[PDB]
DNA sequence: GGGGCGCCCGAACAGGGACT
DNA sequence: GTCCCTGTTCGGGCGCCC
């Protein structure tokens, strides 16, 4: 039936007009289901028969759930005004509190219970192969979701006012209703809620009225003291395509919310060169191995718990290598609220302290969404490793309240640049130059002990020659070395202490830095005739 | 009362900025404040057919169990059509006159651009959207439309106290006097009383941070190399800086820890440069049609340095901000509030900040430490570690 | 066909440094 | 100015919910 709620006024974008698009041919299985649906809707006021005074038309079709009627308004959606979406995210079971009594209700034929603006009905014209227009929200129009969600909220607002301590999780037409009443009195409230919805035209079919645990909700099963995800099944192909791995990436990601340990780096690295979805791809050993690891952790049984506002939130992070991080959030040990992974690579060059600081940031934001507060952290990093980093590093960086957890692999800084120049260490003056024309270059050094080397490079860049020279000085020096450079580019990278990089060359440099006992890197302004930055400049620029 | 028409700059839409996640605290406070504002008719509920949005949050002022709603209107302000003695005073008190604005209605056809959205914990519900019916706190237009009404209110107090400077910046009234602190406070209370019947800073203790060169009885090649790079940079700000003699000590290819005795020339050149750094920066004129730009460098140990300029190397001001369990982001957040305050007092305008912090770090936590009623523009940078040595 | 959030990727900017 | 390298956004695809 149809809500007496006020319609929501809606326009086309300025200077535009409704869709005029031919209905494409359609199998009869569908045509039968269409007219079945349309004769009832038309009977009920939800659609009206139009004439030839309606120029517009938009294709319609169906897919099976019973049947769902759809309309390909891709063209109308283009001409319609913008909406601010009111759905800001997805409720998560781990943010639910323990409730004495629980109900889950679905609203029956939701969209078709909300009236569409009169001045806009004409644009919704569609034709069954009979012509109709919509008097209610259509499935396929881009305005239907927000208009539904907002209307629902107006409709629930009075009930929520009158019943501040009944919690109603409202996800489109889905209602989870929780109370601290005994089932008798809870059921009385539910009935009050259902008559409230019915007054506004929204039915709640007993068919989808769940009264006993486990409740089915948002892809989960909610038991009274625990929650679980509904079964996940990974493809078992032998030949894999882009679109197949994506199905696997996606499903793993979804699992990672409650299955600790999941990893998807190598699988993801596969999807890089591809230009189209059909390509098949060799499951590299690195990736094929990952698959099995994940595939193994899924077989084990798993569950989260609910939220007790009167205890603390604790997030505990673990390192998995290759810039991969896993975490678990809990209030009581081995009773997870939920889990997750972090795996984003930010920057050409980074180290494990930065990545850990990014995982903390992510987890903090996610926790604020779900529980409205920050967790306390448990991290594989020494209170003193952190302070070293926080001291030397030039950026503001910070981690909220945390204690160390010696669960390796511990996060560590892999080398430290000296603060003062090194006595009894040979001084290298390095430099590089490149030619923008020919792409030819040179990198070399000159040392206070009389050593001098110049290496010619091909297909290079100025910045590269500059890193090449530093690398060269690292290669030909003892376990202690002073290096003087005039490159802000190179000094900037090395001073931030990366342990991993997208650049092979920086990786090679990193390996050298870890080998060394002591490195002091110092900067001077170029072309100011500083010796013997000046002397190595002549060398590497000659012929360049 | 009847409303004043207001437009956007031509060829500009309203703001469409996504609401960020709030803590339980801030949401509870916001829902309290909003329901009351909706009773008093100051805001109305709206739908998703209004396509505009602007972030809201809330700050717990002082220790007081009173929250203040805070709408980030920076975007809308960018898109809204368009007191020298105050920096001298012994004391300036900052008053929050924001709620005065709620008494003036707001052009109906403009209200839609003031839309905002209250999130829920764990997305229990979709957002609740409101728009303003009155002059909103934080909006550029609010002090404009209200000025004539603000003048009428103040004019008598200004008469009776001509030594007192009152300056307004959006929600803020800056009140400056040379009174000893007891009679100052009494006067402030006096101005508060006057405001009621309608409906602590110390500017001349603001020091600047000069570039300064180390003093040493013996200099290594490294020392001199640092020195010359620093001087060579500084020469971009003080073109009289000279580096020729000192640089000539680094002829050859020498060990970093080799000791170099300074020549007579080099000592003189160093002595000149020392003096040149005293002599104030020449030729820097504040241009109000240009952005104020602020850079901050982290010096460590609770030390922060900053410069305000509009053109590269043309500094209007340069400063330092000083403070175990230190919180960098807090410190940074406090530093930008301090700098903004100075900048308003000195020029009545808010600088665009270049923040030495990663975006996500900053965006994760800065609302935890914010106490101002305004919010400055900002952008995030990767400080080349060179410049952090320059203001050492 | 629609809206939401998530994840990964690469395209198109926007900066600042080094160079003819 | 140009190239280079780095950052950010924003629109692809897939997952999941209705
Ligand atoms: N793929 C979907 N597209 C949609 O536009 N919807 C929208 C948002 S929720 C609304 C549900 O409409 P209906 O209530 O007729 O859906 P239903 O048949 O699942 O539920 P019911 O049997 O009517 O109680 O349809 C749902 C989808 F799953
Ligand atoms: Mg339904």
């Amino acid at each position: 039936p149809i809500s007496p709620i006020e319609t929501v006024p809606v326009k086309l974008k300025p200077g535009m007009d409704g869709p005029k698009v031919k209905q494409w041919p359609l199998t009869e299985e569908k045509i039968k289901a269409l007219v079945e649906i349309c004769t009832e809707m038309e009977k009920e006021g939800k659609i009206s028969k139009i004439g030839p005074e309606n120029p517009y038309n938009t294709p319609v079709f169906a897919i099976k759930k019973k049947w769902r009627k759809l309309v390909d308004f891709r063209e109308l959606n283009k001409r319609t005004q913008d909406f601010w979406e009111v759905q800001l995210g997805i409720p998560h079971p781990a943010g639910l509190k323990k409730k004495k009594s629980v109900t889950v209700l679905d609203v029956g034929d939701a969209y078709f219970s909300v009236p569409l603006d009169e001045d806009f009905r004409k644009y919704t014209a569609f034709t069954i192969p009979i012509r109709y227009q919509y008097n209610v929200l259509p499935q396929g129009w881009k305005g239907s979701p927000a208009i539904f969600q907002s209307s629902m909220t107006k409709i629930l607002e009075p009930f929520r006012k009158q019943n501040p301590d009944i919690v109603i999780y409202q996800y489109v037409d889905d209602l989870y209703v929780g109370s601290d009443l005994e089932i008798g009195q809870h059921r009385t409230k539910i009935e009050e809620l259902r008559q409230h919805l019915l007054r506004w035209g929204l039915t709640t079919p007993d068919k989808k009225h769940q009264k006993e645990p486990p409740f089915l909700w948002m892809g989960y099963e909610l038991h009274p003291d625990k929650w679980t995800v509904q079964p996940i099944v990974l493809p078992e192909k032998d030949s894999w395509t882009v679109n197949d791995i994506c199905k696997l990436v996606g499903k793993l990601n979804w699992a990672s919310q409650i299955y600790p340990g999941i990893k998807v780096r190598q699988l993801s690295k596969l999807l890089r060169g591809t230009k189209a979805l059909t390509e098949v791809i060799p499951l590299t050993e690195e990736a094929e191995l990952e698959l099995a690891e994940n595939r193994e952790i899924l077989k084990e049984p798993v569950h989260g718990v609910y939220y007790d506002p009167s205890k603390d939130l604790i997030a505990e992070i673990q390192k998995q290598g290759q810039g991969q991080w896993t975490y678990q959030i809990y209030q009581e040990p081995f009773k997870n609220l939920k889990t997750g992974k972090y795996a984003r690579m930010r920057g050409a060059h980074t180290n494990d302290v930065k990545q850990l600081t990014e995982a903390v940031q992510k987890i903090t934001t996610e926790s604020i969404v779900i529980w409205g507060k920050t967790p306390k952290f448990k991290l594989p990093i020494q209170k003193e490793t952190w302070e070293t980093w926080w001291t030397e590093y030039w950026q503001a960086t910070w981690i909220p309240e945390w204690e160390f957890v010696n669960t390796p692999p511990l996060v560590k800084l892999w080398y430290q640049l000296e603060k003062e120049p090194i006595v009894g260490a040979e001084t290298f003056y390095v430099d590089g130059a490149a030619n923008r024309e020919t792409k030819l270059g040179k990198a070399g050094y000159v040392t206070n002990r009389g050593r001098q080397k110049v290496v010619t490079l091909t297909d290079t860049t100025n910045q590269k020659t500059e890193l090449q020279a530093i690398y060269l000085a690292l290669q030909d020096s003892g376990l202690e070395v002073n290096i003087v450079t005039d490159s802000q580019y190179a000094l900037g990278i090395i001073q931030a202490q990366p342990d991993q990089s997208e650049s092979e060359l920086v990786n090679q440099i990193i390996e050298q830095l870890i080998k060394k006992e002591k490195v002091y890197l110092a900067w001077v302004p170029a072309h100011k005739g500083i010796g013997g930055n000046e002397q190595v400049d002549k060398l590497v620029s000659a012929g360049i | 009362i009847e409303t004043v028409p207001v437009k956007l700059k031509p060829g500009m839409d309203g703001p469409k900025v996504k609401q960020w996640p709030l803590t339980e605290e801030k949401i509870k406070a916001l829902v309290e404040i909003c329901t009351e504002m909706e009773k008093e008719g100051k805001i109305s509920k709206i739908g998703p057919e209004n396509p505009y949005n602007t972030p809201v949050f809330a700050i717990k002022k002082k220790d007081s169990t009173k929250w203040r709603k805070l709408v980030d209107f920076r975007e809308l302000n960018k898109r809204t059509q368009d007191p020298a003695g105050l920096k001298k005073k012994k004391s300036v008190t900052v008053l929050d006159v924001g709620d005065a604005y709620f008494s003036v209605p707001l052009d109906e056809d403009f209200r839609k651009y003031t839309a905002f959205t209250i999130p829920s914990i764990n997305n229990e519900t979709p957002g609740i959207r409101y728009q303003y019916n009155v002059l909103p706190q934080g909006w550029k237009g609010s002090p404009a439309i209200f000025q004539s009404s603000m003048t009428k209110i103040l004019e008598p107090f200004r008469k009776q106290n001509p030594d007192i400077v009152i300056y307004q910046y959006v929600d803020d009234l800056y009140v400056g006097s040379d009174l000893e602190i007891g009679q100052h406070r009494t006067k402030i209370e006096e101005l508060r009383q006057h405001l009621l019947r309608w409906g602590e800073l110390h500017p001349d203790k603001w020091t600047v941070q000069p570039i300064v060169l180390p003093e040493k009885d013996s200099w290594t090649v490294n020392d001199i190399q640092k020195l010359v790079g620093k001087l060579n940079w500084a020469s971009q700000i003080y073109p009289g800086i000279k580096v020729r003699q000192l640089s000539k000590l680094l002829r050859g290819t020498k060990a970093l820890t080799e000791v170099i005795p300074l020549t007579e020339e080099a000592e003189l050149e160093l002595a000149e440069n020392r003096e040149i750094l005293k002599e104030p920066v020449h030729g820097v004129y504040y241009d109000p049609s240009k952005d104020l730009i602020a850079e901050i460098q982290k010096q460590g140990q609770g030390q922060w340095t900053y410069q305000i300029y509009q053109e590269p190397f043309k500094n209007l001001k340069t400063g330092k901000y000083a403070r175990a369990h230190t919180n960098d982001v807090k410190q940074l957040t406090e530093a930008v509030q301090k700098i903004t305050t100075e900048s308003i007092v000195i020029w009545g305008k808010t600088p665009k900040f270049k923040l030495p912090i990663q975006k996500e770090t900053w965006e994760t936590w800065w609302t935890e430490y914010w106490q101002a009623t305004w919010i400055p523009e900002w952008e995030f940078v990767n400080t080349p570690p060179l410049v952090k040595l320059w203001y050492q």
